[PDB]
């Protein structure tokens, strides 16, 4: 998955 | 001589870098004038991530749903809009710190350097490259959202691009300063990968050119190619087509170092298929691909070591 | 995640850019408080390189002999004096962007960053190491003499670098802010050489702890070694003895990984004798010298990815 | 020979 940091 | 990766001096861009806290998402953010932009994604919580829709998250929201912080001030919040996918804060203050600018969305293969920020707080800086596949190889912790990438042009800053993501890969993804993402990405949670990346054949070239310039040619050899030859070249190697544009862009550095684009194509051809024979390059054992033309005529003497 | 050369943000440091011009020579200076730091070759002709006197040479000088301008506005020399090898202007007006500082004298293997500067105008900013030969790999033209080397700890810069010179291999010499060289270099045109240089151990080591924390283990093997049997092979190999001391400073590092200090040198040793077998670390197909611990803790993360 | 820069 992704991740928005 | 000598030869680096080279950042712009940052002192324009820190000016202007600013913490937004929302509910319990803090990210950074950035002030120009009395407009404070940062991305969207501020809005929402950990279970939001996944499928937000940011209409109907964004309208259950004040202007003093959004708290900015400039430094130790405290800066309020009078106006908020959308725009794809950043926030745009209208704010009580103009920046003092404002510097004239641009927003210039970049082409692949591009360089910028990027302010890497936590808290709204900025602690470091390094050069990178837009590459093919959309993503770029940075270096970022949780927090470092809203951070920036920029060039500098005499006194005005071009702003490029403002991070958001990260992919599974440990590659980076976000925004140009219309909010609209570089590559395929999407502002949400969900299985998505970095397409498979090429190297950028018109840096390598560049690079090889500084090379010259600094004084080195043992790589240089008495063949010369035909773009289309080299190109058959460059798909069995994961290398981008070379095109007349890019032949055109190399016109400068092959007067300046008298080696003409085509002479350098074999040279890299050559490179390719032999290896390097355990020697080095500007100080590298591998071809280097994050150096655009204009990077070496920036940094390189205009003056070849003959 | 991802792994980069870091600088730190430049602001501090840009504001503190002069330019110093003597007679015909121009370079750049450094401006903090009511004083101007510049190397002191700026007083020497081409003719004067070669076999200077610069208490001779710098006795036929006044207060006017010297041109400071800090952006467009002149600032004007009201005392001047040698120490070492820089000079210090006093000047009429204090620098209002005088930010907190010091002034180290730092040790081989050290990093820092640094501030290419042209004309009193900074052009760029890179990350690099002191080598243990005393000498740095940058990128220096001619007229980026006076540009500087610095850390930053909080608020405060720390300045630990000034540029002199560029030697025939294309290193460059400098000084620290007291005007004393690093190395066995003087401030004169001579037979000048880099002394033979080494691979910084305690940093490669550092190195693959990052690689670690960031979630990469391929590299270790079942083996320890002793300190003594990985030096004799540091030596074959060109590496820097390892020191208990900079066993010991590996000790955060050795905690958040869980790899013993004496394990990754087996791991080291063996990636020495047997290569690293077409595979890369943190994207990189050699071993990298240039982080330190200290470099390594404040990019990775705090948490190991296990 | 060196270049004082």
């Amino acid at each position: 998955d992704s991740f928005d940091q | 001589s000598g030869f680096r990766k080279m950042a712009f001096p940052s002192g324009k861009v820190e000016g202007c870098m600013v913490q937004v806290t929302c509910g319990t998402t803090t990210l950074n953010g950035l002030w120009l004038d009395d407009t404070v932009y940062c991305p969207r994604h501020v809005i929402c919580t950990a279970e939001d991530m996944l499928n937000p829709n940011y209409e109907d998250l964004l309208i259950r929201k004040s202007n003093h749903s959004f708290l900015v912080q400039a430094g130790n001030v405290q800066l309020r919040v009078i106006g908020h809009s959308m725009q794809n996918c950043l926030l745009r804060l209208k704010v009580d203050t103009s920046n003092p710190k404002t510097p004239k600018y641009k927003f210039v969305r970049i082409q692949p293969g591009q360089t910028f350097s990027v302010l890497a920020c936590y808290n709204g707080s900025p602690s470091g800086v390094y050069q990178c490259a837009m590459r093919p596949n959309h993503t770029i190889k940075g270096s970022f912790l949780n927090g470092s959202c809203g951070s920036v990438g920029f060039n500098i042009d005499y006194d005005c800053v071009s702003f490029c691009y403002m991070h958001h993501m990260e992919l599974p890969t440990g590659v980076h993804a976000g925004t140009d300063l219309e909010g609209k993402f570089y590559g395929p990405f999407v502002d949400r949670q969900t299985a998505q990968a970095a397409g498979t990346d090429t190297t950028i054949t018109l840096n390598v070239l560049a690079w090889l050119y500084a090379a010259v310039i600094n004084g080195d040619r043992w790589f240089l050899n008495r063949f010369t190619t035909t773009l289309n030859d080299f190109n058959l070249v460059a798909m069995k190697y994961n290398y981008e087509p070379l095109t007349q544009d890019h032949v055109d862009i190399l016109g400068p550095l092959s007067a300046q170092t008298g080696i003409a684009v085509l002479d350098m194509c074999a040279a890299l051809k050559e490179l390719l298929q032999n290896g390097m024979n355990g020697r080095t390059i500007l100080g590298s054992t591998i071809l280097e691909d994050e150096f655009t033309p204009f990077d070496v005529v920036r940094q390189c003497s205009g003056v070849t070591f003959q």
